[PDB]
RNA sequence: AGUUCAACAGGGCGUGAAACCGUUAAGAGGUAAACGGGUGGGGACCGCCCGCCCGGUGGAUUCAGCCCGGCGGGGC
RNA sequence: CCGAGGUCCGCGGCGACGCCGGCCUCCCACCCGACCCGUCUUGAAACACGGACCAAGGAGUCCAACGCGCGCGCGAGUCAGAGGGUGGCUCGCGAGCCCCUGCGGCGCAAUGAAGGUGAGGGUGGGAUCCCCCCGCCCCGGCGG
RNA sequence: GCUGCAAGCCUCGACGAGUAGGAGGGCCGCCGCGGUGGCGCCGAAGCCCAGGGCGCGGGCCCGGGUGGAGCCGCCG
């Protein structure tokens, strides 16, 4: 029953630094973004870049 | 579904005294504690008999109590009976008994005490002998009631010796056809 | 009528017994009545014993 | 039984009078609410009048059933005529204006006789309950300020002749709160009992047991809730109202003294009753805590087991590793040699 | 003092629990290699007979696993009494039966209602591990710890769950107490269905005796 | 004889309230107003009664005296504790714990003092 | 005024157990009556008929008689009956009876606010 | 009363505890002791053998005060006197013996069932059995007759 | 219009249920109507962070330990 | 931590009714299920009977005696039944209290048509209990 | 810490069809009585309700409307 900060973080093999992801939710739906890094909470650090999309 | 019969699931055993007697239910609360934690086989039999009805706790005559005391090895042991100790006018001597019963009749109380005896209640028995050590648990003649003379095969069967239900015992009362 | 072992009963209720049923509701009232009669008789025979 | 303290007598005020009375043994008789409720059920049944319907009710009709052949329902119908009554059901209990089912007859068993020894047994338990502060307060009587629960007053109370003398005594003994409780309860009865001379209902106040009537009954007569009783004739219906024990009883010194001879101690039988004595206790020590916590009983019982054994939820040993090595310690060694078997290590 | 004798005993029972922990370890380790020797021995006996041109008839199986396949309504009174003595009172429950002429003729007389066979070690092992429940005091208690087996079957030398597996797979002098200690295995419905329930296994159904094919039925019901 | 008296008023008493699948006892010396042998306030020789003062300030602690058993006018002693929360709880906790007076009602009395001070 | 604990009250059935054929007659009230007819569809529990209340529908003993607010209802008639809920006010809520007057209903709401006791019908007049 | 009555739990049940096939009707087998020889014969013969027929002589004007003979056994013989009386004469067995007049106590005949304590006693009764007398004679004492 | 606290007490008049009926409001209607289970829509009336301890902070403490004096109470 | 069954020491948009919530119940709609109850009957949805609708009424009672079970009192006794006594100018209270040299009933003796006569432990199983012996002890007990 | 209404509370395991019929429980319901605890012209009983709820259920509580003088809980 460890806290969320102590849970182990999963990450699919298809998500490596530099892959092009497709956001399915939010306001940037379908926008193809660039995956940079996975943060400590498992959430992915995603950039557009801004000057593209 | 499970191939079982639920006919004998309810074990018909009295688990509490049918009576609303305040003093009897305190003895039940006193001996339910001893039956749980004392781990003595005597306190378990007393707990059953504290539940039982009047017919299952028949009177114990003074003479019958004395005979079971005069048996070998019962010198200083106390006579325990969950019920009443009735006096027996047929017996003459009382050998200084030490009884413990729910009730003792006035003459059985006077004759036991006059002989130098000691009458105890089941709260004193639990106080002086919680394990039930040094006791002789006695019961009355349960089959001594009149209803058991009518219990049997049937009055109109061979080798019956069963008492029929007749209004009066006389000459013209069920003695003509089948009794000779 | 007979079900199992039991007495052969003989209730004598084959007449019109409901027409002749005496209830003892005045039993304590006749005790007060008979008591007043002894007291009333006692004053009438004041010196003499009341029992007769 | 042997717990017979020295009860003090109180004067016309709420203070002691210097006199002391030994507690009668009747107040140490076995308290049997089941016996009191049994005798009260049948004793209160003996003062009731018989009620019954008329034997002719519903049978004043010369009704004959029309039989079959008509759409009518084969019930005895009233003879013909030019009235509404003609052609109506007359006898059955389902018919309007007919005879009720099993009409209430006046010769039912209205009165129940109780064994004289059981009447006295219930009275011994009712008096013993009036000497306990718990049973009198739980009864409903406001005695939180009276000087003593068995309340014995001087014999001059029997000589009272005016109500103001009686009301002032009840104020000195602080028993007046039990009478203000009666005033606060005087209300109207719920139901059709008001149509039957039972309109106003109230509560029960302190009962006053006397010995010699020198005017005490007329002095306390006009006070609501007050019940006056001679010590020789104590009614259980008034000393155990509603079948409940714990009636607030204000005793007189003359009545408190004579109470010892009316029922007698266990040592000497009663002198005012032919061949009677108090019931015997089937339990001398009624304090279970004194028995259980005694030295001899504590030496006989095991230590109390206070380890609640929950249900051990079963996990699959074939899927879960730690519950398998808990059952089969060798499984870890067998698993290690089986995991190493999938490693291509070259032997000699 | 009392605290000293209780702490000394607490450390003594803690030390006696480790030697019993090692006892059931080497015992389960010796049981495992016995299963290997018994498996390799039947191969050696079969090989030496074929090399001489003869045949090696293995010992007839001494253990059986009986599964009640038919329901409870409409049972013949003779078959109904036999299923009660096999502790098979509902559908899809399993028991181990020590095979002898007294047992085989009971399995033949209740044949249309059961589907039994010869369980292997994996069947006996997985049934007592996944479906294993003990009868402690007429109660169905899950075999979650070896203390529950040692408390009841400790007199028979069965103190661990591998002792219960070894005493049943290789039936021993204490098979009756060990098998009766195990509550009837409440098996699930056969995943994948059955061929047909009202027919014998030889004629295309499932009832009767399937020699070693009962293991296929166990993997699908357990 | 409390165990004897409990069997008499466990189901029949003027202070007992039975409704809504619940039961409550309204005797003045009941801490939790609970119908139980442990909490009944007129049955034992040692009862702890805790009520608010005549004014809305303080807590009057009622203790059943040893000699006032059959004398209701001189059966209880009134102890008015009009202090802060910690001081009032400390006074009642020492009356129960350090006098060994009805120790089974220690926390039940502390929760009642803490209740009538709000 | 929150309760001590507010668990998830799971109810096995929220519909009433309406009496069989109570829709076809006004004389047949919706109050449940066990059908005892020899050919009754509901008694024989045929498929698609009215359900019969059995003990299987019993609610969890931890949440029985528990109001949606988590409290347990207790009827009161005066401020004396209100002070019995002083202790255990995190599990039982008071409910002023219907037959009380508006004058006495104001005193109970005032006293319950002091004792931190919840009233289900505070403003009822 | 009617609160604990069985009819209170039969409300709603049609046949009221008397069956649908065989209803509860008005005397389906006769009234009273009907058919005691024809269709209730098995019940009468099984539970009341001897119910039918005559046995013995008839006594027209039988007066129970003529055959009044209350009996008492020897085990309850000393109950007619006080316990102190039986003990006082036990220490004086050399001739002073108590007299137990059984007639004035309400009995006529003395039967010798129980054992008698080893004390001489003079028993006055209207009748004595053979064994009652010899037990009184054997224990010491006489059996005085009275009318 | 008027009397009455009230005509939701107007004369077979206290309360005024059900069946039945008029009207209004709302919706629906080719498988007689109703009914069980599941859900959907609509409608009518409703409904809706604190406690303990501790750390500092800045204002008030008929201010605390302890002592003294008086009183009360407690025990296998 | 693959260990005596769950926690987050993770979080988002809306929160004063406009755009939030109301299981069930009201209306409506759809899918699945679904023949009218009662009754007798082997078998009822029956082309078997009763029932147009609604309200109110409407059917296991009381008495006697018996049986068994249970509660209670006392106990080889038990019940006081008719009656009597009396808190005395009698409410509640036609209750309750009290004593009847306890009449009598039913028990304490049966058996015979009657005249009549009239009742002295053993073995086996057995709750419980008693004693002895050997270990252990937390001195109270536990084990054999 | 909580309970200990011991007729209470807690733990574990298995089980659950039913006419005729039997038994048990009922803080189901109705009328009156002895007790006890109340309620009411600031509005009881009864009646009505597309309001809020409780109980497996029998039924119950609350709110609103109407009504106008009595009524209810608990132990028997
Ligand atoms: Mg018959
Ligand atoms: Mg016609
Ligand atoms: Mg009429
Ligand atoms: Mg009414
Ligand atoms: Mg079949
Ligand atoms: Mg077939
Ligand atoms: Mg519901
Ligand atoms: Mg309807
Ligand atoms: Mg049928
Ligand atoms: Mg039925
Ligand atoms: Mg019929
Ligand atoms: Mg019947
Ligand atoms: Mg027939
Ligand atoms: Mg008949
Ligand atoms: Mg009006
Ligand atoms: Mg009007
Ligand atoms: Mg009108
Ligand atoms: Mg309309
Ligand atoms: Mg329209
Ligand atoms: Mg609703
Ligand atoms: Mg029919
Ligand atoms: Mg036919
Ligand atoms: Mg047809
Ligand atoms: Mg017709
Ligand atoms: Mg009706
Ligand atoms: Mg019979
Ligand atoms: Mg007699
Ligand atoms: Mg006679
Ligand atoms: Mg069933
Ligand atoms: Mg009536
Ligand atoms: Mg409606």
């Amino acid at each position: 029953i460890k806290a969320f900060s102590q849970h182990r973080r999963k990450l699919r093999k298809t998500i490596t630094p530099g892959t092009v992801l497709i956001m399915l939710t939010g306001r940037h739906r379908g926008k193809r973004v660039v995956f940079l890094k996975q943060l400590d909470s498992g959430l992915l650090l995603v950039t557009g870049p801004l000057a593209i999309n | 579904g499970v191939d079982i019969r639920h006919n004998k699931d309810r074990k018909v055993h009295r688990k509490e005294p049918k009576s609303q007697d305040i003093y009897l239910r305190l003895l039940v609360k006193l001996y339910r504690f001893l039956s749980r934690r004392s781990d003595a086989p005597f306190n378990k039999v007393i707990l059953r008999r504290l539940f039982m009805s009047k017919t299952n706790r028949p009177p114990l005559a003074l003479s019958r109590l004395i005979r079971k005391m005069k048996l070998p090895g019962r010198e200083n042991l106390t006579a325990v009976v969950v019920g009443t100790i009735t006096d027996d006018v047929r017996i003459q001597n009382i050998p200084k008994l030490k009884v413990c019963a729910l009730k003792v009749t006035d003459r059985a109380r006077s004759r036991i005490l006059k002989a130098g005896g000691q009458i105890m209640t089941f709260d004193q028995l639990a106080l002086t002998s919680p394990r039930g050590r040094g006791t002789v648990l006695l019961s009355g003649p349960r089959k001594g009631r009149q209803v058991y003379r009518h219990f049997g095969k049937a009055p109109g069967t061979p080798h019956s010796h069963t008492k029929p239900y007749v209004r009066s015992k006389g000459r013209k009362f069920e003695r003509a056809r089948g009794r000779r | 009528a007979p079900s199992r072992n039991g007495m052969i009963l003989n209730p004598h209720f084959h007449k019109d017994w409901q027409k002749r049923v005496r209830t003892w509701f005045n039993q304590p009232a006749r005790k007060i009545r008979r008591r007043k009669a002894r007291q009333a008789k006692a004053r009438r025979i004041a010196p003499r014993p009341v029992s007769g | 039984a042997c717990a017979r303290p020295l009860i003090s007598v109180y004067s016309e005020k709420g203070e002691t009078s210097g006199k002391n009375v030994v507690m009668p043994a009747v107040f140490r008789a076995p308290i049997r609410p089941d016996i009191v409720n049994f005798v009260h059920t049948n004793m209160r049944k003996n003062k009731r009048q018989p009620y019954a319907v008329s034997e002719l009710a519903g049978h004043q009709t010369s009704a004959e059933s029309w039989g079959t052949g008509r759409a009518v329902a084969r019930i005895p119908r009233v003879r013909g005529g030019g009235t509404h009554r003609s052609g109506q059901g007359a006898f059955g209990n389902m018919c309007r204006g007919g005879r009720m089912f099993a009409p209430t007859k006046t010769w039912r068993r209205w009165h129940r006789r109780v064994n004289v020894n059981q009447k006295r047994y219930a009275m011994c338990s009712a008096l013993a309950a009036s000497a306990l502060p718990s049973l009198v307060m739980a009864k409903g009587h406001r005695i939180e300020e009276i000087p003593e629960v068995p309340l014995v007053v001087d014999d001059k109370v029997e000589g009272y002749k005016k109500t103001k003398e009686a009301v002032l005594l009840l104020k000195k003994l602080k028993a007046w709160n039990d009478i203000k409780k009666v005033y606060a309860s005087q209300r109207m009865r719920a139901g059709k009992g008001k149509m039957r001379n039972r309109r106003r209902i109230q509560r029960k106040g302190p009962c006053i047991i006397y010995n010699e009537d020198n005017g005490v009954t007329r002095a306390f007569r006009n006070i609501p809730g007050i019940t006056l009783q001679s010590v020789s004739r104590l009614d259980l219906l008034k000393l155990a109202p509603g079948g409940h024990i714990g009636r607030f009883c204000i005793w007189t010194e003359g009545a408190f003294r004579k109470l010892d001879d009316l029922y007698g101690t266990w040592r000497k039988a009663s002198t005012l009753k032919v061949d009677y004595n108090l019931p015997m206790h089937k339990m001398s020590i009624t304090d279970l805590n004194r028995i259980i916590k005694s030295e001899e009983v504590q030496k006989a019982i095991r230590p109390a087991n206070r380890k609640i054994n929950r249900r051990v939820f079963k996990k699959n040993p074939l899927k879960n590793l730690r519950v398998m090595m808990k059952l089969n310690p060798y499984a870890k060694t067998a698993r290690r040699r089986a995991i190493m078997a999938h490693n291509p290590d070259v032997k000699a | 003092a009392i605290r000293a004798v209780r702490l000394k005993k607490a450390k003594a029972d803690k030390k006696a629990s480790k030697v019993t922990r090692k006892l059931i370890f080497k015992r389960a380790e010796a049981y495992h290699k016995e299963y290997k020797q018994l498996y390799r021995r039947e191969i050696r006996m079969s090989r030496m007979a074929r090399k001489a041109g003869n045949y090696y008839v293995p010992a007839e199986p001494k253990l059986a696993f009986v599964i009640r396949i038919r329901g409870i309504n409409g049972v013949s009174p003779k078959v109904r009494k036999v299923l009660q003595l096999l502790r098979l009172r509902q559908i899809f429950n399993g028991v181990f039966v020590k095979l002898n002429k007294a047992s085989i003729n009971m399995l033949r007389i209740a044949e249309p209602y059961i589907a039994w066979g010869y369980p292997n070690l994996k069947s006996v092992r997985e049934l007592i591990y996944k479906r294993g429940f003990g009868k402690i005091k007429k109660q169905r208690i899950a075999l979650t710890d070896n203390s529950l087996i040692e408390k009841t079957l400790g007199q028979c030398g069965i103190i661990c769950i591998e002792d219960l597996i070894h005493e049943i797979y290789t039936v021993g002098k204490n098979f009756k107490a060990a098998n009766n200690f195990l509550w009837p295995f409440k098996l699930s419905s056969p995943r994948g269905g059955m061929n047909k329930k009202t027919t014998h296994f030889v004629e295309g159904g499932d009832a009767g005796n399937r020699e070693d094919q009962i293991n296929r039925l166990v993997r699908r019901m357990n | 004889s409390p165990h004897l008296q409990w069997m008499v008023i466990r189901n029949s008493s003027s202070f007992l309230i039975k409704r809504n699948k619940q039961t409550y006892s309204t005797e003045p010396n009941n801490l939790k107003a609970r119908n139980a042998f442990r909490f009944n306030g007129l049955i034992h020789r040692k009862t702890i009664g805790i009520e608010p003062a005549a004014d809305g300030k303080g807590v009057v602690v009622v203790l059943k005296k040893r000699s006032g058993q059959r004398k209701p006018a001189s059966s209880y002693g009134k102890i008015t504790i009009n202090k802060n929360s910690r001081a009032t709880l400390a006074s009642v906790r020492n009356i129960i714990r350090k006098n060994k007076y009805r120790r089974d009602l220690r926390m039940a009395a502390l929760r009642r003092v803490s209740a009538i001070l709000s | 005024l929150r309760p001590l604990t507010k668990p998830k009250i799971v109810k096995k059935r929220t519909k009433k157990f309406i009496r069989h054929q109570s829709d076809r007659y006004v004389k047949i009230r919706a109050n449940w009556r066990k059908p005892r007819g020899i050919d009754n569809r509901v008694r024989r529990r045929f498929k698609g008929q009215m359900l019969m209340p059995n003990i299987g529908y019993g609610s969890n003993r931890k949440t029985k008689h528990m109001l949606p607010s988590g409290f347990k209802k207790f009827l009161v008639h005066n401020v004396k009956e209100l002070e019995v809920l002083m202790m255990s006010n995190k599990s039982h809520c008071a409910e002023i009876a219907h037959n009380v007057s508006s004058k006495n209903r104001k005193l109970i709401v005032e006293r319950a606010a002091q004792l931190a006791i919840k009233v289900t019908n505070p403003n009822a007049r | 009363p009617t609160k604990k009555s069985k009819t209170r739990k039969l409300r709603g049940h049609v046949s009221h505890g008397h069956g649908r096939v065989g209803k509860h009707r008005k005397h389906p087998g006769g009234r009273g002791n009907a058919g005691g020889l024809h269709h209730h014969r098995i019940n009468f013969d099984k539970y009341h053998p001897g119910y039918f027929g005559k046995v013995g002589m008839r006594h027209y004007h039988l007066k129970r005060n003529t055959t009044f003979c209350p009996t008492i056994n020897l085990d309850k013989l000393w109950t007619l006197v006080s316990e102190q009386t039986r003990v006082n004469y036990s220490q004086k067995p050399d001739g002073p013996a108590p007299i137990i007049d059984v007639v004035r106590a309400g009995y006529f005949k003395v039967l010798g069932k129980g054992k008698l304590p080893k004390q001489p006693v003079i028993v006055k009764a209207k009748f004595f059995s053979r064994r009652a007398e010899e037990k009184i004679k054997g224990v010491g004492g006489a059996c005085v007759l009275t009318a």
